[PDB]
C-alpha cells in the first residue's frame, strides 16, 4: 500500500514501454496519476516541503497508546514532497509511449 | 396490506401499516 | 346499541377482527417449538 | 490529491468556486454517478486528502470529518450494493427491464408470483417476493436524498476531491475502445447544488455534519432568515434583534448552553435563544449531550413565573395573556420534528408560506434515532432528595 | 503494552509510578486492568482519536481482498513434482516414466 | 490458535441479508435430511 | 415401493462425472497445476467450515437457531417506546431492618469511591481500610481481610458479614454464590462495604478454608492456563471441588474452571473450599 510518487511510477511505465504491455499501464494510471497536473501561470513552481515532520508533545508522548508513537519511516507520509517539482510531463509522455506501443 | 396505482403512495401507506400491525402485534403478544 | 353485544358473542374469525384464537396451553408449550416443527415438515407450502 | 496551497473552503468561496450555468441536470443521474465513480475507489484513494499547512488542532478537525464523510459514504456504498444485487435478481426472474424495476406495483407481483408458482417453481417465488418487498421500502431513487446530497456537498467543501473524478481510461459496449474520459460529473453536481439549495450549509449543519461547534449557529442564521422574510424591518444589533414596528418582534441570542452549562455556576434553566412573537414568549433550549445535565436543563416553574412578569414590567404587555413556552431540540443534529414545530409555533408559518421561503423542507425527512428517542423525557426528582442527585 | 502482556500490568512498580505521573486515581484493586480507577482529566476532556500519527496505509489491506496476493505459485520454487501421486505429476511425468 | 494468538481483528440492509431465510418457509433445494439431525 | 423424502422419482437428468464422461480436455501444466490447488484449498477450506461447526458452543447454536427464526425479509426499524422501561431496576431491600440501604442507581453522581466514601448510611458503623503501621508489615489488600472477614464470621457461626467492598472482591462473592459456598450476597451501592451471607450444613460451614493467593499487594501471582489445568486434575479424576478466583485481562472474576474453557490465564485471588 506504498503510494508510488511521480518517480516511481515514470519508472514502471519505463517497464511498461519496453515489455510493451498497455494493459499495466493502464490499471497503474487509473489508480495513481490521474489527478496529476501541468504547471501553471497561476501554479507557483516548485512547491515547498512542508511536512512537519513527526514529533510528539509531551501530552501526546505520555497518553497515547504504543503504537500511535511509533514511526517507522514511511513513504506515504513524504509521497506530497516527492512530487513537489512537477514531473507530470514525463508521465504523460511515457503514457502516450504505452498507448503507441500496445 | 394495501394495493394502489402510485408507488411513492404504495410506498408510505404500507410503510404506516405495517408499523400499526406491528404496535398491535404487540398488545397481542402481551 | 344491543346488536353490537350481539356481535361480540360470535366467534373470533381473521376476516373481521384480525386475530387469530388464542387457544392457551398450545402456545404456552409450543410458541417457542414452531419454527423447528415447520422446518421439520419442510417448510409452509403456498398455495393458491 | 492535496498540495501546497490547497484551502479547506467556506460556503461562500464553495459558492464562488463552482458557478456554472446550466439547465438540464438530472439530480437522480448526477448523484448516482458520482456515487458510482466514490463506489469504484480503493481505499487509497482517500490517503493524501488532508490539506498540508494549518495549524495541528484544525487538522485534527478536518481529520474528523474527513473520517465521518468516508465512514457514511461506504455505509451507504454497501447498502447500495445490495438494493443494485436486489434490482438485478427481480430482473432476471421476470425478464423485465433493468430500469422499470423500481415503479412497479403490487398488483404486477400478484400477477408474477401467480406466473412462477403455477410455472412449477417455488424457489424463485419466494425470492422474487423477497427482493421485491424490501424493494419497495429502500428502493426509491431519492431514498436518502438530503443526507446523500450533503455528503457530496462536504467533499466539495473539502476542496482537495475535486479531480478525483475525472480523467479515466475506460472501455466501452461491443465497440470496446479505449478512450479518456474528460467529464467530471462532480464539478457538474456540485454546481447543480449550489445554484439549487441557497442554504445548504444550514441544511449540512442541520444533519451533525458539523462535528466542531455545530448546528448551533445555522439555527440562528435559520432564525434570522425566517423572522426577516416575516416582518418588513429587522434592526441586528450585537446579538439582539428587533423590529422598528412598535409591535413585539424579539429574537435574543443568549448563551451557548453547552460550555455555560459545565462552565460555571450549575444551574437550572440555561436556555440559548428567546422569542418574543407578541403575546407569546419562547424559550428555545438545545439538548445538552450529558444525559445527566438534561434533567435541570429546561426551567424550573419557579423560572418561568419570574420570567413571565419581568417582560410583563418591561414590554409592558398584560399579564393576562402571556403565554410563555419552552421547546427543547436534539442535542447533535435537528429532525423533521423539531423543524416543523419550529416553522409553526414559534414563528406563525401557514404551510404555503413556509413551502414558498423554505422549499428544501418537503425532501427533508431526517428523524430520531433510536439512541437519540429519549432527550426529551427527563427524570421526575423529588424535593426531599435534591442532595443526591442534580 | 498492558493489553497483552501481564508483566506490564503489574501494580505497585511500574503502574503505580505511571498513574501518579499521568495524574489518574489508582489503587490496589481497581476497575481497569491497569491499577487506574478511571482516566485523568486530560484523557477525558481531549479526543486523541486522529492525534499521534496518521493511520498507516497497509490497514487497508484488511478491508480490500483486491490487496491479497501471491506472486508466485506453490512449487514454481523447483519443487513441483513433490507430491508423487498428484495429477499435476501425472501430466508431467507420463504414465511409463 | 487460541487466546494468545495474533489478534484477527473485525440505515438499510447488506448483502448478508438475503442469503438468509426463515426455517418456517421451504428451502432451496429439498436435501433430505433426517429428522433426527436437524432435532 | 413408495419413497418418501426422495422429491421428483429419478431427480432429474444428472449423470455423474465419471459415467457421462465427456473427453477429458488437455490443460497446459498450467491449467492443471491450477485446478489441483484451488481444489486442493476448496477442500482444505470445506474441512475448516466443518471443524468450526463441530466446535461451535452451545449458546452461539441456539442464538443462530433463533435468529434465524424471528428473521423477516425487510430489515425493520426499531418501534418507539414508553420514555423508557430500560433502566435496569433497583435491587429490592427492605428500608427499615437494614445492613445497608439499597442506594438508586439514579443518584450515581452522588457516589465516591472505596479510598474517599460519600456518607451515607450514618447509622451504620463504617468500616476502615486497613493499612500497615510499619515497613516490615505486609501491605494488605481489601481481598486479603475480605477473605479473613469470612473465615472469622465463618468460625464464630454468625449469619451475616459486613465486608470491603471492591471490584474483584465483590466478583468473588458473586462466583462463590455461584458454587453455593454463601448463602447469599449483596452491594447496596454503598461505597466502603457491602454484605455477604454466610451457610452452614449439619452444624459446621459451607466453608472449609478460604485463603487469599497473596499477602502483599506488592507480590501479584499470574496463573498459566495449564496451572489452571493442573488443579483440575486429581490423578485422572476430573475434580471442580475447590474453587480457585481469578481476575483476567478482561477485569472478569471468573473461577479457574471457566477460564480453562477458554484457555485464558489470569491473576490470582483467591482459593476456598
Amino acid at each position: 500500500q506504498t503510494w508510488p510518487c511521480t518517480a516511481t511510477i515514470c519508472a514502471y511505465l519505463d517497464v511498461c514501454v519496453e515489455a510493451g504491455e498497455k494493459t499495466w499501464a493502464m490499471e497503474a494510471w487509473n489508480r495513481y496519476c490521474t489527478e496529476l497536473k501541468f504547471l501553471e501561470p497561476g501554479e507557483v513552481d516548485p512547491k515547498p516541503i512542508s511536512r512537519v515532520p513527526f514529533s510528539l508533545t509531551r501530552e501526546e508522548l505520555l497518553y497515547l497508546p504504543k503504537w500511535k508513537k511509533h514511526f517507522d519511516h514511511d513513504p506515504n507520509l513524504d509521497v506530497m514532497d516527492l512530487n513537489r517539482f512537477n514531473r507530470t510531463r514525463e508521465v504523460y509522455l511515457r503514457m502516450a509511449q504505452v498507448m503507441l506501443a500496445g | 396490506c394495501a394495493m394502489l396505482l402510485e408507488k411513492a403512495d404504495e410506498r408510505e401507506v404500507n410503510k404506516l401499516l405495517r408499523d400499526a400491525s406491528r404496535y398491535e402485534d404487540r398488545v397481542d403478544d402481551a | 346499541d344491543d346488536s353490537d353485544i350481539l356481535r361480540l358473542r360470535a366467534p373470533l374469525t381473521y376476516d373481521m377482527d384480525s386475530t387469530a384464537a388464542l387457544h392457551v396451553p398450545t402456545h404456552c408449550g409450543k410458541a417457542s417449538r414452531l419454527a423447528g416443527m415447520l422446518q421439520d415438515a419442510g417448510g409452509v407450502q403456498v398455495l393458491d | 490529491h492535496a498540495t501546497y496551497g490547497a484551502v479547506p473552503l467556506t460556503h461562500s468561496q464553495v459558492t464562488s468556486v463552482y458557478a456554472t450555468d446550466g439547465g438540464k441536470v438530472d439530480e437522480l443521474g448526477l448523484l448516482e454517478l458520482v456515487e458510482e465513480r466514490i463506489f469504484s475507489w480503493k481505499l487509497n484513494k482517500w490517503e493524501m486528502r488532508i490539506p498540508p499547512n494549518l495549524p495541528n488542532d484544525q487538522k485534527e478537525l478536518i481529520r474528523q470529518e474527513q473520517e465521518n464523510l468516508k465512514q457514511i459514504l461506504s455505509e451507504w456504498r454497501k447498502c447500495f450494493g445490495a438494493l443494485n444485487a436486489d434490482i438485478l435478481q427481480i430482473s432476471s426472474l421476470t425478464g423485465v427491464p433493468k430500469d422499470v424495476v423500481r415503479e412497479k406495483n403490487r398488483t404486477w407481483l400478484q400477477e408474477e408470483v401467480a406466473k412462477l408458482r403455477w410455472m412449477g417453481e417455488v424457489n424463485k417465488a419466494a425470492l422474487l417476493r423477497d427482493a421485491f418487498m424490501r424493494l419497495e421500502a429502500f428502493g426509491s431513487r431519492d431514498f436518502m436524498f438530503m443526507e446523500r446530497l450533503c455528503c457530496i456537498y462536504g467533499l466539495a467543501r473539502q476542496g482537495t476531491f475535486d479531480e478525483a473524478f475525472t480523467n479515466y481510461i475506460t472501455e466501452d459496449p461491443v465497440t470496446n475502445d479505449i478512450f479518456v474520459d474528460e467529464r467530471n460529473p462532480f464539478k457538474e453536481l456540485v454546481a447543480h447544488i449550489v445554484r439549487n439549495y441557497s442554504q445548504i450549509d444550514i441544511i449540512y449543519d442541520f444533519l451533525g455534519f458539523n462535528y466542531s461547534e455545530g448546528y448551533r449557529s445555522s439555527l440562528r442564521r435559520y432564525m434570522e432568515y425566517l423572522q426577516c422574510k416575516t416582518a418588513e424591518n429587522v434592526r441586528a444589533s450585537g446579538r439582539l434583534v428587533t423590529g422598528d414596528k412598535g409591535e413585539h418582534n424579539i429574537l435574543f441570542d443568549y448563551c451557548v448552553s453547552r460550555e455555560s452549562l459545565v462552565s460555571g455556576d450549575s444551574c437550572q434553566g440555561i436556555i440559548d435563544f428567546l422569542y418574543i412573537n407578541g403575546n407569546d414568549v419562547t424559550l428555545i433550549i438545545i439538548a445538552s449531550d450529558n444525559p445527566w445535565l438534561r434533567n435541570r436543563q429546561l426551567p424550573h416553574r419557579r423560572q418561568m413565573e419570574g420570567i413571565a412578569r419581568r417582560v410583563c414590567f418591561v414590554l409592558g404587555i398584560p399579564p393576562s395573556e402571556v403565554r410563555i413556552r419552552n421547546l427543547l431540540l436534539p442535542p447533535t443534529y435537528l429532525d423533521k420534528g423539531s423543524i416543523v414545530r419550529l416553522n409553526d409555533i414559534v414563528f406563525r408559518l401557514s404551510n404555503e408560506q413556509s413551502n414558498l421561503l423554505i422549499p428544501w423542507l418537503t425532501n427533508y425527512n431526517k428523524e430520531l434515532d433510536p439512541k437519540d428517542v429519549d432527550y426529551t423525557a427527563l427524570a421526575k426528582t423529588t424535593n426531599e432528595e435534591e442532595w443526591l442527585t442534580l | 503494552d498492558a493489553s497483552n502482556n501481564r508483566f506490564f500490568r503489574g501494580y505497585y512498580y511500574g503502574q503505580r509510578e505511571l498513574h501518579q505521573l499521568l495524574g489518574r486515581p489508582h489503587s490496589l484493586e481497581a476497575t481497569n486492568a491497569d491499577g487506574s480507577n478511571d482516566l485523568s482529566t486530560y484523557e477525558a476532556n481531549t479526543s486523541q482519536l486522529y492525534k499521534g500519527i496518521p493511520r498507516p496505509a497497509i490497514t487497508n489491506l484488511h478491508y480490500e481482498p483486491a490487496w491479497r496476493y501471491t506472486l508466485y505459485q506453490a512449487g514454481a520454487h523447483g519443487a513441483q513434482l513433490s507430491n508423487p501421486r498428484s495429477p499435476f505429476t501425472a501430466k508431467v511425468l507420463g504414465d511409463e516414466l | 490458535g487460541g487466546p494468545g494468538s495474533p489478534v484477527r481483528g473485525p440505515r438499510g440492509y447488506t448483502a448478508e441479508w438475503r442469503d438468509l431465510r426463515n426455517p418456517m418457509r421451504p428451502p432451496e433445494f429439498p436435501t433430505p435430511w433426517e429428522r433426527k439431525y436437524r432435532q | 415401493a413408495k419413497v418418501y423424502g426422495a422429491v421428483p422419482p429419478l431427480g432429474a437428468a444428472q449423470g455423474h462425472r465419471l459415467l457421462h464422461g465427456k473427453r477429458e480436455r488437455e490443460g497446459s501444466l498450467f491449467a492443471v497445476a491450477n485446478d489441483v490447488k484451488r481444489d486442493e484449498r476448496l477442500l482444505r477450506q470445506q474441512l475448516n467450515a466443518l471443524l468450526e461447526e463441530e466446535r461451535m458452543p452451545m449458546q452461539a447454536r441456539l442464538q443462530r437457531n433463533e435468529a434465524v427464526s424471528s428473521h423477516e425479509a425487510v430489515p425493520q426499524t426499531p418501534l418507539v417506546d414508553l420514555p423508557g422501561v430500560e433502566r435496569r431496576r433497583d435491587l429490592p431491600a427492605d428500608p427499615i431492618t437494614r445492613l445497608f440501604f439499597q442506594h438508586k442507581g439514579d443518584h450515581a453522581l452522588y457516589y465516591g469511591t472505596y479510598d474517599k466514601p460519600s456518607v451515607q448510611d450514618d447509622d451504620r458503623v463504617q468500616i476502615e481500610k486497613r493499612v500497615p503501621r510499619r515497613r516490615e508489615e505486609n501491605l494488605y489488600t481489601p481481598i486479603y481481610d475480605f477473605c479473613h472477614r469470612i473465615r472469622e464470621a465463618t468460625e464464630q457461626r454468625k449469619r451475616f458479614v459486613v465486608v470491603p467492598s471492591t471490584i474483584e472482591t465483590r466478583g468473588c462473592a458473586r462466583v462463590m454464590h455461584d458454587h453455593g459456598l454463601v448463602a447469599g450476597f449483596r452491594d447496596f451501592h454503598n461505597d466502603r462495604a457491602f454484605a455477604v451471607e454466610l451457610k452452614y450444613f449439619q452444624g459446621d460451614s459451607t466453608i472449609n478454608v478460604i485463603e487469599p493467593c497473596s499477602y502483599d499487594g506488592r507480590t501479584e501471582f499470574e496463573w498459566s492456563p495449564k496451572m489452571m489445568r493442573r488443579l483440575l486434575n486429581t490423578h485422572g479424576i476430573h475434580n471442580r471441588l475447590v474453587v480457585y478466583i481469578c481476575r483476567t485481562a478482561d477485569n472478569r472474576i471468573i473461577d479457574h474452571i471457566h477460564a480453562v474453557k477458554e484457555n485464558i490465564g489470569g491473576r490470582g485471588l483467591m482459593m476456598v473450599h
